[PDB]
C-alpha cells in the first residue's frame, strides 16, 4: 500500500537519492492540509448508507432493465450484491481520499473488477454510473459546511472526483 | 503429488521433527515466497512447541499474520485472496462461483479473522488434515468429494515446485481464476517450459486416425458409397 | 476468555471414523483443545457432530 | 511500507468497514508529528557528508583491526562500500522520518539484514557504531521533538542490527 | 446442481411470472413416472460393479495397448484409476437420471474431465469408447422386467442414453 | 443450487461418494408423492393470483393505515403499484416452491440478500408479514386438504424469513 | 475492547514485537485527542436526562402511531423501556468517547445489535430518530472539537443502527 | 525425480523386458564407483558456503548494476533472495550428482523458474553468470586432491559440469 | 521410484537441506549392496521362464479346481494371462533388486493392486501360492546374500498380497 | 537425535509401514560405518586437551585483536570460557561419531547456536578457525575411512557456523 508519503519515497529510491527540499514542501503541505482531508474522509464514511441509497435510488430510476426478472439486479441476491459493490467501492474510495494514493483503490478493489463483471455478466456501464451516481451524491456531503469549519477546500473535492472518476474508468 | 512426505506433527517430538515441520509450513502457506528471518514468526512457534496450539492452531496464527495479508491480501482483490486461501489453507480450488459469493461476503460482514477461520473450522480441512499433518495440494489425486473443474483449476494454480504465489510480480498479485470460475469453465493446463522434454516419445493419441490428403469419391452410382 | 475443553471420542466418533476413514493419521482418544469465546460455540457444535464427547470444559 | 496511515487503512481494509473515529484519530497524530519528522529529516539530509565520513571514522576508531591487510575494511573498495553502507541507512532513516513510519527501514535494509551480513561476513557491530556516532552527531543537531523522532528510527536500526 | 422441477423454475423466472398450466402438467406427469425413475436409478445403482467389470472387459478386448507395458492402464495403478473413473461416470449419470436433468452430471463430473485427460496423458477418445460400452451393459441392466412390475419405460431407457451420450460427447 | 429433495439426495449420495442407496429413494418416492397436493396449490394460487395481490395490499394498508399518507413510503401511485409487484413476486415464488417441494426457489430468490435490500431501501419486513398472513388466511377458503397444508407450510416459511 | 491504545498492542503483539514509532505516534494522537472527547463526554453526561426526555418525544413525534394502543409505546413501563434504551445508547457513546474508540459501542450496543432487536421487534429507526435529536442537541450543547467527537460517535451508532 | 537405476528400469518397463546383461553391467560399473561420487557430493556439500561466497563476490564485481538503487539484488530483501537462490541451485546440483541422473533439476529446481524470473524481471543473464560462477568455483572443491584416495575421477567432473550447464541453460 | 537414493534425496529437500552424512551412509550402504543385489537379479533373470513356467504348475496344483471350465483358469487365454501376471511379478521383483528398493514394485504392483483383484476376482491367494514357488527356487539359485536380498523383495510381494 | 537408525525408524512410520529393504540396506550402511567411526571417537577422546589447547591457541592466532584490553579474549574468565566452548564442540563432534549421525551437534550446538551467538556477540569466526585447527589436526591423528568420518562431522559444524 502506498500513501503519498511512500509514493515519494519510492520514486527518490527508484534514483537512490535523499528526498529534495521541494518533495519535502510538497509532503509538508499534504500534511498541513492533512485536517481537511480528516474531514472530508469523515464526511464519506458518516454518510455512506445516504449516498448508497441515493445512488442506488437514482441507478434503478434510470434503468428499470436491472430490476426486471432477468435484469442483474433482479432477485435480493443480485441486488444485495449491487449494494455490496457500491459501499465496497465507495470504502476505498475513502481509503484513497485518506491516504492521498489511489494504490489502494488499484490493487485491492479495481485489480481484476472489469473482467470479473465481464465473466459474471455484469453491465460494466451500469457500475460505472452507480459509481458516478455515489460521486455526485458524495460531493454534496463534501461541501456540507455545517459541522466543520469553513475554509477552502476545492482540492480535495477534485482529487475525491478523481478517485470516483477512476473508478468508473477501471471498471468501464 | 506424490514424492514429498505428508508432514505431521504430534504433541511431543524431537528437534529434526520439529525444524521440517516448520519448513514445510512455511513453504506451503507463504506460497514458495521467501520469508525472511525477520517475518519469522517466533512466539507462534513457541506455543506449537509447547504444545499450547495444534499444527491447525499455527496455521490459523499465520494466515492471520501480516506476512500473509502482505502477500496474499493487501494487494490483491478479494478473487484472488479467496483462489490462494482454497489452495493454500484447504488444498484445492474453488469449485463454484457461490463459494467465492459466499467467503467474499463473509470478509465483508464479519471481517479477514472470520474468513479465515471458515476456511481452518470447515470440515472439509479437518477430514483432510486433521489438527495434526500440513495442509497439502490434494486436488492431484482423487478424492470422495472432487469435481470434474478441480484438478485443471489447482493445475492452472500451481507455477511448478521453482515457482510462487507472490505479490513482487511486475504485474502485481493478479487473479488468474476469476473469469474461468465464475463461467464454469476448466482451468488452464499449460504447464512451464522446463518440462518440453520430458518424455517425448510416448504417443498417447495413437488410436486417432490421420485423415486421408484427399477425400474418396465415387462418381458413378453417392459420393460416399 | 479461554476455554480447555478436554474431549475423549468415543464409539460414535469410532462409527464416523470408520465409516468415513482416515484421511488423517490415527490418534489417541483423550485430549485437550484450547479455543478463545468466539470460537467456543462453533468448536462445541463441531466435537458433538463428529460424536466426540467432551470430558469437561475449564475457564481461565 | 507500514506507516501510520497504512496500518490505519490496512486495519480498515482487513476488517471490512470504513475509517472510524479511532483510525482518524491515529491519522491526526501523524499529521501533528509530520512538522518535527520532516524538519529532523532536511536536517539529516543536509549534513549527510559529514555524518556518512564521522561514522566511517568511528567505525575504524572502534575496530582498528579491520583496516589492517587481509581484513575486510583494507583496500579502497571496502571503504567506499562502508560510506555507501552508512549513506544507505542514513537514506532510509530519513524516509521513515518522513513517512512517518518504520517502513521504508523495515522494507529496504531490516528484510533480509542477516542473511547477507551473514554471507558477507559484515559485522554487525560495525553498523551499531556507525548508528551510535549518527545518533550522537544528531543530538548536537535537532533540538525538540525532532531529535525524538530521529532518535527513535535510528534505534530501531540499531534494535534491527542487535 | 438443479432437478426437472428447478430447470422449470428458473425457465418461468427469466421470463418473470408464473408456471403456465402445460408446464404444471408436465410436471406433474414427470412426478407420476417417477415410479419407474426410482426403479431406473436402483437398476444403475445395484448393477454397478456388472456394468463396470462388463464395459472395462470389452474395452480392453477391443483396446489391448491399453493394458500393456506402456499403456495408460498398464500396471494396478492406472488400472485401479480407469475402473475408480468408470464408477465414478456411471455414479453421476445415475444421479442425473433420478435429477430428471444433466445439470448435476455436467456441473460436477465432466466440466474439465477433458482437460484433465489431455493433462495426464488418457485417451478420451478411449474414455469415450467406455462410457459407451458402459452405457450399453446398464441399458442391459436397464430394461430387465424381473422383480419390476411390467410396464412402458422407453422414455427412460432414451433418458438414460442421453445422459452416457452427452457424457461421451463432453469426455472425448 | 436449490435445495430439492431430489438435491439434497443426491448431494448427500455424492459427497459420501456413493450410488443413492435404499434410503434417498425413499426421500424421492416421498417427493413424487407430495407433487400432487403440491401441484394442485400451486394451480389454484396461480389462478387466484390477482384477488390475492390486491387483498394483501389492502390488508397491508389496513394495518399500516400511516404509511398511505404523504411523506412516507406507502404514498404515491408508483409505490402502491410495485408494492403490488413485490406482493406478486412473493407468490409466485410460494407457488415456485409449492412446484419445487422446497425452500429452494424462496431462499434464493427473496430470502437470501432480505434483511440489507430492506434495510437498504427502508422497508419494514412487517408490512410483507402483513401481507403473507392474508395470503395464509386466504389460502383456506381457497384450498384444501394437504394442497392447503403445503400451501400453508410455504408461506409460513417466508414469514418466519421475513421476522 | 477496542480502543486506540489497544490496536495499538494488539498489532505489535500479534507481530511479536515492540511498541514502535508508529503506533507510539498513534497513541499520541489518542493523547491529545483526549481533552475534547473528554468534554464532550462531560457535556454529554450532564445533560442526560433532558436529552433523554427530550428523544423519547422526538421519537413520539415522528412515530405516533407507536402511542395508540395495542402498539409498541402504549404503555408507561414500555415508554419507560424507551428512556432506558435511549440513556443506554447515549452511556454507551459516552463511553466510546471517554475511551477515544468505538470498543464500548461495539462490544455493549453494536455487537448483538440487529438479532435482538428483531426477536423484540424494535425498529431500528425509532433509535435513529432519537440518536438524530441527540445529534441536533450536541449541535448547540458543544463547540469545536468535541462537537465533532460527539458527532463523529454519534454517527457511527446511526449507521451502525442502518 | 528418478536416479540412474530407475531411469534404466523405466526404459525396461517401456520395453516389458527383464534388464539386460550389457545393463546391469553398466549399472554395477556406476555403483562400483560409487564412493567416488559420494565423496564428491561430500565436496559439494561441506564447501557450499564459501561455493556461493565466492560465486557472489564475482558476479557482483562483474555486475555491479545488479547492486545499485534499481538493480534486482539492491535491498537486502532482493540480496538475500538472491543468495539464497544461489544455495538452492548448488543444492540440487548435489542432488542430481548423487543420483546420476539430472531428473531432480527439471522435476524441482527448474519446474517454474524461468516463468518466476520473468515475472519478477530477474535478468536471467545474470542467474546464469552465477551458476557458471559456482560451477567455477565447485570444481576447485572437486578437484581437491586433499584428504581423499588419489584416483580418476574426471566423469564426476563433466557430469557436474553438465549438472550446472543444464541449469544455467534451463534459467537464460 | 522409492529407493535408497531417491528417499535420501527427496528427505533432504522437503527439509530445505543438503546431504549430511548419515543419508550418505545410506547412499553407501545402497552401493555396497548392489554387488548381491544385481547379481540376484541376474540369477533370477537368466532362469525367468523354467521359475514362471514351474510357478504356474504350482499354482495349479494347490489350486486344482481353477483349470476346471467354467472358472478363471480354464482355456489357453486364461492360463497366458497367468504366465504373464508372474513374469510381471517377477520382472519387478528384479527391478527392485536392481533399483535396492520396494519402489518398482510399489508403483507398479502394490499400488491399486487390491482393487484391481476385485474388480477381475483375481485371488490374491494364486500370486502368493506363485511367489512361495519362486522363492523355494531362488532358495535353490542363489546363495549367501543375493538369497537373502531375494527373498526380501519376495516376501514384501507375499505380504502386501496377503 | 537424527541418525540413521532414526531416519530408518521415522520414515518407515510415518507412513505407518513396517521396516523394508531399503531401510534395512540404510541400517546395514551405518552398522558397517561403525568401526571407523567409534576409531575416530577413541582417537578424539584421547587428544581432547591437546587439541582444544591448540585450537583456543590458533584462534587467538587468528584474531589477536581479541586478546587486547577490552575486547572478549581479554580476562582468565573468557579464556575458561573459551576453551570449554571449544571442549564442547568436540565432545559433541565424538557424540556424532558414536552414533553414526549429525543428531548430537543438530540437536546441542546448531540449534539456537545463531540466536545464543547473536545475544552474547560471539564471533563464529573464532569457533570456525578452532574448528579448522581439528580439523588438520585428525589428519595427523587419524588415517583411512575414520579420517573422512571426523572430517564430515567437523565440517557439518563448519558449515553450520557459516
Ligand atoms: C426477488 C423478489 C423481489 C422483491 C420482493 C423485491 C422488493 C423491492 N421493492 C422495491 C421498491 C419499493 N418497495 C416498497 C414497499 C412497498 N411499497 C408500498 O406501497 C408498500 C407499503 C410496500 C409493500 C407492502 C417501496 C415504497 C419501494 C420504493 C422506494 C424504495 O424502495 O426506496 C425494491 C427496491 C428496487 C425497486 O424495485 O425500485 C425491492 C428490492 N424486489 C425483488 O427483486
Ligand atoms: C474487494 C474488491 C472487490 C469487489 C468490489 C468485487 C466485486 C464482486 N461482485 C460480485 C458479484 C455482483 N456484483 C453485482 C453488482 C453489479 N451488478 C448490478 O447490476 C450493478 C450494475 C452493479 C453494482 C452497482 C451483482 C448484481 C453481482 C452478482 C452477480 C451474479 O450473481 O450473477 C462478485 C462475485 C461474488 C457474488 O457473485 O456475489 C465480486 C467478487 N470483487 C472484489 O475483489
Ligand atoms: C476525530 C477525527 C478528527 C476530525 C474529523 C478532525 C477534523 C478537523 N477539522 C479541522 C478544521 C477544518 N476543517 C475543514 C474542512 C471543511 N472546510 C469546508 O467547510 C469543507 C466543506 C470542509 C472540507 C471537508 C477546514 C478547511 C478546516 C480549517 C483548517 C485550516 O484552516 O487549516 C480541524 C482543526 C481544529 C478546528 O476545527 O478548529 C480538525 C482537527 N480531526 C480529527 O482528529
Ligand atoms: C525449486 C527451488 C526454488 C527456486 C530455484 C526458487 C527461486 C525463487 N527466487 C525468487 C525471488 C528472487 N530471486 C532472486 C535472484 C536473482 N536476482 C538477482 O539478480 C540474481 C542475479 C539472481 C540470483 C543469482 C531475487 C533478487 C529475487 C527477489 C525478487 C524480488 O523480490 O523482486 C522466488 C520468488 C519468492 C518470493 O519472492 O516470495 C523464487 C520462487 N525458489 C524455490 O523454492
Ligand atoms: C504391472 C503389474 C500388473 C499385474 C500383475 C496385472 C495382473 C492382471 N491380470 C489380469 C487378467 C487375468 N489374470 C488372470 C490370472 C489367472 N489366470 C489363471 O490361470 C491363474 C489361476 C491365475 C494367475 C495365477 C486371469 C484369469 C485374468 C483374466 C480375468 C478376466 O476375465 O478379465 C488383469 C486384468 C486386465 C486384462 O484383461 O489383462 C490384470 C490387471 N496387471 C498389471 O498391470
Ligand atoms: C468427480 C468427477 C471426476 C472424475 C471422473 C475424475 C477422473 C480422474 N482421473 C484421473 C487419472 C486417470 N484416469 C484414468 C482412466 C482412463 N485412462 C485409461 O486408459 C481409460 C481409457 C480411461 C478410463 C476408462 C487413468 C489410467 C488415470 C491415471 C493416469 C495417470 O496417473 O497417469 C485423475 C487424476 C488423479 C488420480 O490419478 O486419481 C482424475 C482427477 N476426477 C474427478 O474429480
Ligand atoms: C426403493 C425405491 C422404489 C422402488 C424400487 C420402487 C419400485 C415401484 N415400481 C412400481 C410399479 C412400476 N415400475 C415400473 C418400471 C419397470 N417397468 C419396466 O419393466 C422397466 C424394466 C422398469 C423400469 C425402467 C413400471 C412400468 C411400473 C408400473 C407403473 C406404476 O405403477 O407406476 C411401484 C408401484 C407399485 C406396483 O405397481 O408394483 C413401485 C413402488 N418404488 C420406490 O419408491
Ligand atoms: C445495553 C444495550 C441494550 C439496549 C439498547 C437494549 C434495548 C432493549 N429493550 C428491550 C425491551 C423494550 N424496549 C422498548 C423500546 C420502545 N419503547 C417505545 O416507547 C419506543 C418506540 C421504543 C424506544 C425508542 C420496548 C417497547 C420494549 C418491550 C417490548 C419487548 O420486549 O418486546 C429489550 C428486551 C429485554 C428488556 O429490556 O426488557 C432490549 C434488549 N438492551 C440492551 O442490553
Ligand atoms: C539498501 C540496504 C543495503 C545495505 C546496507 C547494503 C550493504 C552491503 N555492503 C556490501 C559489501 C561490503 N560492505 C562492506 C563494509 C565494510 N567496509 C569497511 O570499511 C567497514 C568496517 C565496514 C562497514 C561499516 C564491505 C567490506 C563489503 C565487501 C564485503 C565482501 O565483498 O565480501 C554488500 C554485499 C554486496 C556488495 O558487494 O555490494 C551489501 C549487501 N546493501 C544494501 O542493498
Ligand atoms: C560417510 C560417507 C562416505 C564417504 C564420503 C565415502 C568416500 C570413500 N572414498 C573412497 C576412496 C576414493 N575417493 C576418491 C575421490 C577422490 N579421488 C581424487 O582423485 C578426486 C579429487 C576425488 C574425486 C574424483 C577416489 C578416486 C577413491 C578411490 C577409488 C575407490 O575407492 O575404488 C572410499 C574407499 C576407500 C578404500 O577402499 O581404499 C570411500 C569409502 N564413503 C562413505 O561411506
Amino acid at each position: 500500500m502506498n500513501d503519498v508519503f511512500t509514493r515519494a519515497i519510492a520514486q527518490a529510491d527508484l534514483k537512490g537519492s535523499f528526498l529534495l527540499e521541494s518533495d519535502l514542501d510538497k509532503l509538508a503541505s499534504f500534511a498541513k492540509e492533512g485536517v481537511k482531508r480528516l474531514d472530508a474522509v469523515a464526511a464519506l464514511t458518516n454518510n455512506a448508507p445516504a449516498i448508497i441509497s441515493d445512488a442506488a435510488h437514482k441507478l434503478f430510476a434510470e434503468q428499470q432493465e436491472l430490476i426486471q426478472p432477468g435484469g442483474n439486479a433482479y432477485p435480493h441476491r443480485r441486488m444485495a450484491a449491487c449494494l455490496r459493490d457500491m459501499e465496497i467501492i465507495l470504502r476505498y474510495v475513502s481509503y484513497a481520499l485518506l491516504a492521498g494514493d489511489a494504490s489502494v483503490l488499484d490493487d485491492r478493489c479495481l485489480n481484476g473488477l472489469r473482467e470479473t463483471y465481464n465473466a459474471l455478466g455484469t453491465p460494466t456501464q451500469s457500475v460505472a454510473r452507480a459509481v458516478q451516481l455515489m460521486k455526485d451524491a458524495a460531493m454534496v456531503h463534501l461541501k456540507s459546511t455545517a459541522n466543520v469549519t469553513v475554509g477552502d477546500c476545492s482540492s480535495l473535492y477534485s482529487e475525491a472526483a478523481t478517485y470516483f472518476d477512476k473508478a468508473a474508468a477501471s471498471i468501464a | 503429488a506424490t514424492e514429498n512426505p505428508k508432514v505431521t506433527l504430534r504433541a511431543p517430538f524431537t528437534s529434526e521433527e520439529f525444524q521440517g515441520a516448520l519448513y514445510a509450513i512455511y513453504r506451503h502457506i507463504f506460497g514458495n515466497t521467501y520469508v525472511m528471518e525477520s517475518e519469522r514468526p517466533t512466539t507462534a512457534e513457541s506455543q506449537l512447541k509447547d504444545g499450547r496450539i495444534t499444527v491447525r492452531g499455527f496455521i490459523r496464527l499465520l494466515a492471520k499474520s501480516e506476512v500473509y495479508k502482505s502477500r496474499f491480501f493487501q494487494k490483491t482483490s478479494q478473487n484472488r485472496f479467496i483462489e490462494l486461501s482454497h489452495k493454500l489453507l484447504l488444498g484445492r480450488a474453488p469449485y463454484d462461483q457461490a463459494e467465492i459469493s459466499y467467503h467474499l461476503d463473509l470478509w465483508n460482514t464479519q471481517g479477514y479473522d472470520a474468513e479465515i477461520d471458515s476456511y481452518v473450522d470447515s470440515e472439509e480441512y479437518l477430514d483432510f488434515f486433521g489438527e495434526d499433518t500440513v495442509p497439502f495440494l490434494r486436488d492431484f489425486k482423487y478424492q470422495t468429494g472432487q469435481q470434474g473443474v478441480g484438478y485443471s483449476r489447482l493445475l492452472n494454480l500451481y507455477d511448478g515446485y521453482a515457482g510462487s504465489d507472490t505479490d513482487r510480480a511486475q504485474s502485481g498479485q493478479k487473479a488468474r481464476l476469476n473469469g474461468t470460475i465464475a463461467q464454469a469453465e476448466p482451468g488452464s493446463i499449460e504447464r512451464p517450459s522446463a518440462l518440453q522434454d520430458t518424455w517425448k516419445f510416448a504417443n498417447p493419441n495413437y488410436r486417432n486416425a490421420k485423415p486421408p490428403m484427399v477425400k474418396a469419391l465415387a462418381l458413378e452410382p453417392v459420393d460416399l458409397l | 476468555r479461554i476455554y480447555k475443553i478436554t474431549v475423549s471420542e468415543a464409539g460414535a466418533y469410532a462409527t464416523n471414523k470408520h465409516r468415513t476413514g482416515y484421511r488423517a493419521p490415527i490418534r489417541q482418544s483423550n485430549y485437550t483443545l484450547t479455543v478463545p469465546y468466539d470460537r467456543f460455540l462453533p468448536e462445541m457444535i463441531r466435537l458433538h457432530q463428529s460424536g466426540a464427547k467432551i470430558v469437561n470444559v475449564t475457564s481461565v | 511500507s507500514r506507516t501510520v496511515i497504512t496500518e490505519v487503512i490496512a486495519t480498515a481494509d482487513s476488517q471490512g468497514r470504513f475509517l472510524n473515529s479511532t483510525e482518524l484519530q491515529a491519522a491526526f497524530g501523524r499529521f501533528e508529528r509530520a512538522v518535527p519528522a520532516i524538519e529532523a529529516a532536511r536536517a539529516l539530509t543536509k549534513n549527510q557528508d559529514a555524518l556518512v565520513k564521522g561514522a566511517v571514522q568511528a567505525v575504524f576508531k572502534k575496530f582498528p583491526y579491520v583496516t589492517q591487510p587481509g581484513e575486510k575494511g583494507y583496500g579502497d573498495s571496502n571503504q567506499a562500500k562502508c560510506a555507501r553502507d552508512i549513506g544507505y541507512y542514513l537514506r532510509f532513516i530519513t524516509y521513515s522520518l518522513v513517512a512517518s513510519g518504520t517502513g521504508p527501514l523495515d522494507d529496504y535494509v531490516i528484510a533480509g539484514l542477516r542473511e547477507v551480513n551473514r554471507a558477507f561476513n559484515l559485522n554487525p557491530l560495525w553498523y551499531i557504531e556507525a548508528l551510535n556516532y549518527i545518533k550522537g552527531e544528531t543530538g548536537k543537531l535537532l533540538s525538540g521533538q525532532s531529535k525524538t523522532e530521529a532518535l527513535l528510527y535510528i534505534d530501531h536500526a540499531i534494535n534491527a542490527l542487535s
